[PDB]
RNA sequence: AUGGAGAGUUUGAUCCUGGCUCAGGAUGAACGCUGGCGGCGUGCCUAAUACAUGCAAGUCGAGCGAACGGACGAGAAGCUUGCUUCUCUGAUGUUAGCGGCGGACGGGUGAGUAACACGUGGAUAACCUACCUAUAAGACUGGGAUAACUUCGGGAAACCGGAGCUAAUACCGGAUAAUAUUUUGAACCGCAUGGUUCAAAAGUGAAAGACGGUCUUGCUGUCACUUAUAGAUGGAUCCGCGCUGCAUUAGCUAGUUGGUAAGGUAACGGCUUACCAAGGCAACGAUGCAUAGCCGACCUGAGAGGGUGAUCGGCCACACUGGAACUGAGACACGGUCCAGACUCCUACGGGAGGCAGCAGUAGGGAAUCUUCCGCAAUGGGCGAAAGCCUGACGGAGCAACGCCGCGUGAGUGAUGAAGGUCUUCGGAUCGUAAAACUCUGUUAUUAGGGAAGAACAUAUGUGUAAGUAACUGUGCACAUCUUGACGGUACCUAAUCAGAAAGCCACGGCUAACUACGUGCCAGCAGCCGCGGUAAUACGUAGGUGGCAAGCGUUAUCCGGAAUUAUU
């Protein structure tokens, strides 16, 4: 009938933080809050009240293995809550997830938690987000107390105390700020003016002339500071014991934007891709909404989670999956709350449930009005840093294994699997180690196939250093009509990444020309075999300069045969070598690990191109041997406390080492 | 109509004037398409065969399947396969009010009756595959009584085959009795037709 | 007479033999490309796989007691004569409970079954049958309980346990009463057993009240009740015949075949059990193995035949797997009970609950098959005297070109053969009356009005008339009057506006309807079969043109045909 709770009421917002900030256990009490007058986290998103306002939590995980999470929950989330430990402030992951709630344009609220834990440091962590995120973010609260003496909040708006006298997180009483802690409030109020002044102009000349800002001034100028991503307030707190909570859920309210608010959203026809769309929060407006996650509940059957972003829904009809371009009948629509799972009839611009009976809707995928044909902007997830060779155990499970695969990509954007033509093994890619090995245990128990991953192995290149003339002859004459074939040939070491060079310097028709693209296609079937490890042959010239034919005998069989003896021939004579796959790797990191990274480079048998700055980090350029490169993220992670990140791309081919050849012919012949 | 293709170019094809005038066989008797003129090929029985068959459903403008269906009911009734076949085609509504003459063209009474402007025994029919028997009357309609396109035809005084009894006054046609053979159009071998159809 | 077409391919060429392939029809179809509408149908063929959630079987107060509410309307004045209690009377009603009936129907599925399972034709002198209808005789006289309810106790719950009290159309004793049962006399009759009817004795078997009328110290109307007899309905058994592959399945059988006796069942019978004998089946295919629900029908064929067993109807079988009974007229019982097993869920660990092959839906499998809809208004069913309540049967909406059928995407004049694409002997040819322009129409679409039938009714109310009564109510019937529609303000009709929204698919070497150009060059590719592609390809890809169809067109799979290629014809 009518929404519960308007577009200016409702909030859609997620916890972001560095691993064990704490952001399961904040979001288990905001939910406690919210549900009075067993809490789980299995829902993608649950939905709660709080002072009239619907607010729909999204919890992230921290680990970088886990980036795809927090990259597909900020793309539907309107706002931010960010988790900082109290002791050590901004960590590597704080930094990433920072970075990405930037770039979707997320306005954030900082939350100091872990107040109660010994090293806990207000002002460390404020400054930690100054330094490390050149963030324009400020205190709007105070800590009386650290660590077991942490025992009130100054809200500094309005300069209004508030004690805790129990870990139980009631029975707290509204005073007065201490006289002791007054001029440090002020201050803090000071800082916090300036910082939002500096965004607002109006309210800059308001303070210039010394007069008083008023509490719905300073709360608008904040709210607008912050929906533009300009300012950030920062709060404190601790879930554990319950303090700081209901502070950080009015911030939420007052701060944090709504689905009008927030910017608004462009797709593209699906008939008219160059047409531009502009989705608004309207519930008179035509239904589009992006499903951003898809699970299995085992009550349910499928659940594909939504998010709405213009029109309005209602269980039992017909949508249009306008990515995959088919029909899809929602028969139900659930929303997930702290408690219980209760079914709605409709859905609304702004809001976040779940379809049950959708079928071929995958994450990113736009669902609109039968009668539109909108597509949202999709997700654009990071390629893998990590692959691994994977292989089950039992070959009767392997198709088993490829279903098995197929559906986790579908589960998984940032997992892939692919089938390497020249090795033939299959090769599952993913975020990291962490990110692999939990995959390879749930392949291994969930889905029943047990398999085992290792290096990748690399395709090996084979080429001739030494040029030389040689002769192949093949003459079976023994009788009738026989088989006969010579030929003279130079082999000249290419340029390499020059490919194949085939030269005819046949003179006097010695080799009837019907014969020579036959000598050529002998050469080239000859060469794709190798000649000294059994990889193929490349960078090479071959001149047929001379030859002999017999009219009656001679063939295209047998002249492709002396082509392959004579080949077998110069590689007797012309010292193969084997070549190597060379990776062009583009490494950036704070210049604080550059030599670090170099030297680990250099180990890796690369070499370092070369260096230069860019924005705040630095770029090293360096060619490393593929083989080398296995199992860099989690070295270079090592190496740059998680803040490194780099790129490679095959380059060329370069010489294998003495050592390394001969233990490839070697593994090769036996 | 349901085919609204080039008519021309199928008499020319068909070596037939489906309109009747001739004026589609007058300059150029000859097949359409970039070989039309200097073909000079023979056509095989089978082709023969469905010549005749195309020949004589494109002038009745129906569909291959209402086609094959008339020509099994036709069959199933007493008589003369072939002859049966081409009266009940001209006992169509279309057929007999184009041969009343409330309108120049097939196509044009197809697309009267089709917008409802006729009436059988003073009730509306919008089918034309509708199928008229002996001792009916094909009326117009009041609303359309003066329709520019229908006193046109009827000024021109088109021939009415026996088997009509036609009132330009009232605008009012009588089908008396079944058609002969003679009476249809003598331009059809009926007998090809039959033999397409067993195979 | 109502009915029957062939073609390619073995060769240097030939005739014959012979297989292979194609042209046809069909589908619960799927896929590819495409896609306007309406009507009527059809839509898990796979996993008889497992199932969240909602619903799919109740009804009767005119059988029964008890409880809720307590109208109309009883008493004091708090001086608030409009609000007050219990000391009353207490109506229309409602319900937890006992009791009756229903739940064995309706609906789902095809696992099992090679069998009197099914079809067809018979037989039962070997049978059972609630509710329904008709006739005859009755419905008398007594009793003890127990649900409900109250109280205590035990359990998480399910539910139990103890004590106290209370009804009946619940239960029980007794009287009277049989064609029922025994015995002795008969008469007639049939098909062995026997069947029919007439006598005389012995033993024994029932029941109830409810709501009304009247002249109310006694008769009577409707429903309900018991017994006996018939009818009708439904069920059961037996038998002839028909009904599938394999012999690289030839022997099978010991309660087996028969008899005597007993038990058992509605009923005959090795149905079962004791004793006597050694029988019984089988090349006319026993036994075994494999497969299968059967049929009306459906597809195909000129026919003879061949193939199939969706939808709809009949019959059979089954209800997580297996066994068993109780209740009941009827079950060895889909949404009942008990046990065992496998599997879900709750538990306080002692114990409990459950079974979508009902309607939606979920997961899974799959090439693939629908929405967790509206309504009992029509038909039908259960209870009731009836009003009425229940009914995912059913009646209707939603989704799907899945099929068939119907109508569209314009109609007339239009040479001036416009422009442009393609080819070209550079003359021109073709797309082409096609286009443009003029004229018209509104199927259809849009807007606004009018708006069916499906509705019979039942019940209620007046009037009569038939049986019976002393009379009356009532009963049946006849004629009358108000009231009942989810679909749905849907179909359809009327008026106005615009050719404006509405054409794609395959093929063009022969079979086989339809040929040119360019690109490629035994590559890329095509192909149902013969084959096509190595530089001037009607066979590949594109283009123009053409052919066949058209909201469909092709591909694939399967069956019959062509195949006289299992030949009875
Ligand atoms: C916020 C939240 O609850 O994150 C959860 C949800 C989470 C992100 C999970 C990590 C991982 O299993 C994830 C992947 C990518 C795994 C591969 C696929 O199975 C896909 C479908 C899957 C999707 C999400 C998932 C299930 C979480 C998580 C991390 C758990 C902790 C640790 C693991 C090892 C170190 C400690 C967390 O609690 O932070
Ligand atoms: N001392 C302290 N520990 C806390 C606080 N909040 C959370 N923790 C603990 O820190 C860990 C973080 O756990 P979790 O909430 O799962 O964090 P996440 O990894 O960010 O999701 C847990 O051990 C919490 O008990 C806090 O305010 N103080
Ligand atoms: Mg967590
Ligand atoms: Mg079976
Ligand atoms: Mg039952």
């Amino acid at each position: 009938m009518a929404r519960e709770f308007s577009l200016e009421k409702t909030r859609n917002i997620g916890i972001m933080a560095h691993i064990d900030a704490g952001k399961t256990t904040t979001t288990e009490r905001i939910l406690y809050y919210t549900g009075r007058i067993g809490i789980t986290i299995t829902s993608a998103a649950t939905t709660a009240a709080w002072e009239g306002h619907r607010v729909n939590i999204i919890d992230t995980p921290g680990h970088v293995d886990f980036t795809v999470e927090v990259e597909r929950s900020l793309r539907v989330l309107d706002g931010a809550v960010t988790v900082l430990d109290a002791q050590s402030g901004v960590e590597p992951q704080t930094e990433t997830v920072w970075r990405q709630a930037t770039t979707y344009g997320v306005p954030r609220i900082v939350f100091v938690n872990k107040m109660d834990k010994l090293g806990a440091n207000f002002e460390y962590s404020v400054s930690t987000l100054h330094d490390r995120l050149q963030a324009n973010a400020a205190p709007i609260q105070l800590p009386i107390g650290a660590e077991d003496e942490f025992e009130a909040i100054i809200d500094l708006v309005e300069m209004k105390c508030f004690k805790y006298t129990n870990d139980l997180g009631t029975e707290i009483e509204e005073i007065e700020i201490p006289e002791d802690h007054l001029d440090r409030a002020e201050e803090a109020r000071a800082s916090l003016i300036e910082a939002v002044a500096e965004t607002s102009d109006e309210l800059m000349e308001k303070y210039l002339g010394d007069e008083e800002i008023s509490v719905s001034e300073l709360k608008e100028a904040i709210r607008q500071a912050t929906t533009n991503v300009e300012f950030y307030p920062v709060l404190c707190g601790t879930a554990f014991k319950n303090k700081g909570v209901q502070l950080m859920l009015d911030a939420v309210i007052d701060y944090l934007p709504s689905p009008l608010d927030v910017k608004p959203i462009i797709g593209h026809r699906a008939s008219n891709p160059e047409e531009e769309v502009i989705a608004k929060a309207d519930d008179s407006a035509e239904f589009a909404a992006l499903a951003f996650k898809v699970m299995t509940d085992p009550y349910v059957g499928k659940l594909t989670f939504f998010r709405v972003y213009s029109g309005t829904m209602t269980s039992g009809s017909y949508v249009k999956n306008s990515t995959k371009g088919k029909r899809e009948r929602v028969g139900r629509l659930l929303q997930m709350h702290a408690n219980s799972r209760q079914e709605i009839d409709t859905v609304y611009s702004g809001d976040i449930a779940a379809a049950v009976g959708l079928k071929d809707t995958g994450t990113g995928d736009t669902l609109c009005g039968e009668k539109n044909d909108i597509i949202l902007e999709s997700m654009e997830f990071p390629e893998p840093v990590i692959h691994l060779s994977v292989e089950p155990k039992s070959k009767a499970d392997q198709d088993k294994m490829t279903q098995a695969l197929v559906k986790l990509q579908e589960e998984d954007p940032t997992f892939h699997a692919h089938t390497d033509e020249e090795t033939g093994q299959v090769i599952i890619g993913g975020m990291g180690e962490l990110h692999l090995d939990i995959l390879v245990d749930r392949m291994k128990k969930e889905f029943n196939v047990e398999c085992n991953v290792g290096a990748p192995m690399v395709s090996y290149r084979e080429t001739f250093k030494s040029s030389a003339q040689v002769q192949g002859k093949f003459s079976r004459q023994s009788g009738g009509r026989g088989q006969y074939g010579d030929v003279h040939i130079e082999f000249t070491p290419n340029e390499t990444g020059a490919g194949f060079e085939f030269e005819n310097a046949i003179v006097g028709g010695v080799v009837p020309r019907e014969y020579i693209p036959s000598v050529e296609a002998g050469l080239k079937d000859a060469m794709e075999n190798g000649v000294l490890a059994g990889y193929p042959l490349i960078d090479v010239k071959a001149k047929l300069y001379d030859g002999s034919y017999h009219d009656v005998d001679s063939s295209e069989m047998a002249f492709k045969i002396a082509a392959s003896l004579a080949l077998k021939e110069a590689a007797k004579k012309c010292d193969p070598v084997i070549l190597e796959p060379m990776m062009k790797v583009t490494i950036e990191m704070p210049e604080e690990y550059m030599g670090d990274i170099m030297g680990d480079v250099t180990s890796r048998r690369g070499r370092v191109d070369g260096m230069e700055p860019r924005g705040n980090a630095q770029v090293v350029n360096a060619y490393v041997p593929l083989s080398e490169m296995f199992g860099y993220a989690t070295s270079l992670r090592s190496n740059t406390q998680g803040r490194g990140t780099y790129t490679m791309y095959f380059d060329h081919y370069a010489e294998v080492p003495k050592s390394i050849a001969e233990d490839i012919i070697k593994k090769n012949k036996g | 109509a349901r085919f609204r293709g080039s008519n021309w170019k199928k008499s020319r094809r068909l070596g037939i004037s489906l309109s009747g005038t001739g004026k589609e066989l007058e300059k150029r008797p000859y097949a359409p398409g970039q070989h039309g003129p200097n073909q000079r090929k023979k056509l095989s029985e089978y082709g023969l065969q469905l010549r005749e068959k195309q020949k004589l459903r494109y002038l009745y403008g129906m569909t291959e399947r209402q086609f094959r269906n008339t020509f099994d009911i036709a069959g199933k009734k007493f008589g003369v396969h072939g002859e049966n076949f081409m009266i009940l085609l001209a006992s169509r509504l279309d057929a007999v009010v184009y041969s009343l003459g409330l309108a120049r063209t097939r196509r044009q009474a197809r697309q009267l009756v089709n917008h409802g402007h006729i009436l059988v025994d003073g009730k509306r029919v919008d089918i034309p595959s509708y199928s008229v028997k002996p001792g009916q009357t094909i009326s117009v309609r009041e609303k359309s009584q003066k329709l520019n396109i229908i006193v046109e035809s009827v000024e021109i005084n088109n021939f009415v085959p026996e088997y009509l009894n036609f009132d330009a006054d009232s605008l009012t046609g009588t089908f008396v009795r079944l058609p002969e053979r003679s009476e249809l159009p003598a331009e059809i071998n009926e007998q090809l037709i039959v033999e397409y159809y067993s195979r």
